[PDB]
């Protein structure tokens, strides 16, 4: 991402919003709904907090933090080495022999690794949070004119089975979020200078770099340098 | 003479451990299975043995 | 799967779909169904949750859980070597190999007479009542919204009580939030394309990892430096 | 097929049915017939039981069962030689090989004279009462649903009770479902691509499955290290 993402509180969109007169019964809790519904569909990973947790592992299985949202990775506390996933369907379950790599399986609240007894970091995205309970929405008058559309969209769709807006006004609405939701996806994805210079270095290597989940993506962006014989 | 006298004293008295079931349980220090074999004084005496 | 399932209950697909003012007499008993025959049509596996069962193999024939849906593998108990599928037509039945299974009901039918087996199979998340739990992310929760919309918009279009252009607006938004909804449990995550970074590239081939339980087919194949 | 298949009975599809008020005169008599002209229409081999039994051939001809829809093999009880298919047009009449079977109504027509043979054969699985069971798989359910409802809908349409876009989505929302009810019970588990992988992969290739009960299909074709 280009731009900074500042945050701003969730009644900055309903400045934007009852400016429409059609669309002045929109409450706090209708825009929280849409506004959840959105940061989800558009995915962008730059609204959301990077944390860092360590959890311990009882059996198996650990305890997984509340605000969570979707894990980068897990690595193991004593060697910083990284778990890649569980393709195992048998995983804690043994043979009556009673009988090699590192890995996790998450679903709910709970963690399921391949390692019996140890402590874990889990590198993680939450939802950021205001002195109230809700979430913090960025500062980007792209993000804040195509939530506004957004909810605009849903809202008109409404109205619309109901028979109260003609429809070359939903038409309308779903062709300009439909612009508007493409170029949010463009501000928040394609990388700055200072990001393409890590992608610079990642993509051009005399010798290939094959092993960057083994570290914590640590030196994906690093300068192969080569000695000069 | 000790690691020679724990391979005479298997040689001569050896319990197999295979239950009826076929299945070994005397695990060992790592969990698996420790399968012993029948030594000259147990497979001698299947047969023609008498007390 | 990049998210992680949170899981809801099921009014939480009513906080969301009474906002209409057309879908008002929708219950929790029609959610219910709706939100099954939404579960099996979608088929993500993500929304199942994984349980390891073992049962005993009594003549041919064994006892299956009363919470399966989907059998991933069947193993042997002592060995460890998984059941392919049965392709014989004359299993338990003789006249005057590699083990196979078959389950068609309650019942699994397996080669092999007395034995036991571990079932690594998939049920349906459930509540403190007996009730299906649905994720919390709102692109599944979004059409699942639709999906009850659309069932309930067509009742009304064979009725007459709903324009012709507003199911085909209903109809067009589900079949986006529908394929979108798709590719959100099924795109693979960083940590999972590790296992298929792994996988794929191998100098030498693996082509056994059923006979594990496909444990090690994400495991790095390193070369030695000679 | 990646699922199982857990049986209910016929009524569960008036449960679903009966939810649209324009279907409200429909009783189990006319879920009987519409659902086995469905069952049958599909030809998913998934929802058929399977069934064994002995039978003794009298002179080239022999008692089939009274369940029976489709024969999957039959062989020779003494030898397990299953039994190609009649291609002669003059069977047991003699004038002035391998073994064969052909089966017109209840009777089977052999090239043996007095011989048992096992018929591997197909069924439908049944209730307390003598009705059919279907899969409470939510797309079979979704789409015997809209089976029934198209058939509906076409008396009514030809009473002139329908307008033709009720009639032509109901035709449309059928036809898409009746696709995926199909992939549903045809596409092939990770258990039954082992099937698939241990019979696509060989070196040295088998051709005579058929002289088996086609029980080594998918067996694993192993080379020797030298």
């Amino acid at each position: 991402m280009v731009n900074n993402i500042n945050w701003v509180k969730l009644p900055v969109i309903l400045d934007r919003l009852l400016r429409h007169p059609l669309l002045t019964d929109l409450n706090l809790e209708t825009a929280i709904q849409y506004t959840l519904d959105f940061i989800s569909a558009m995915g962008l990973p730059n609204v959301y907090v990077d944390k860092i947790e360590t959890i311990d592992i009882k059996e198996y299985r650990g305890e997984l933090p509340c605000d969570l949202i979707s894990i980068n990775q897990v690595r193991l506390h004593k060697n910083g080495i990284a778990l890649r996933a569980m393709t195992d369907n048998f995983n804690a379950y043994p043979t009556h022999d009673h009988k090699g790599e590192p890995s996790f399986k998450t679903q709910g609240r709970v963690i399921f690794t391949s390692i019996k007894h140890e402590k874990v970091d889990i590198s993680y995205k939450a939802i950021m949070l205001d002195d109230e309970g809700l979430p913090l929405i960025p500062d980007n008058p792209i993000f804040l004119k195509t939530l506004e559309l957004y909810i605009k969209k849903e809202w008109f769709t409404i109205l619309f089975d109901m028979g109260k807006i003609s429809p070359a006004v939903l038409n309308n609405t779903q062709q300009e979020y439909a612009f508007k939701a493409g170029q949010c996806n463009n501000e928040f994805v394609i990388p700055s200078v200072s990001e393409m210079e890590a992608i610079t270095n990642m993509w051009n290597q005399l010798i290939p770099r094959v092993t960057e989940f083994r570290r914590g993506f640590k030196n994906l962006g690093d300068k192969e340098y080569i000695r000069v014989h | 003479l000790q690691f020679d006298e724990y391979k005479n004293n298997a040689m001569a008295w050896g319990t197999s451990n295979r239950n009826l079931n076929g299945e070994y349980m005397n695990f060992g220090k790592s969990g698996n299975a420790i399968k012993t074999g029948a030594g000259i004084f147990e497979q001698t005496e299947v047969a023609n043995t008498m007390y």
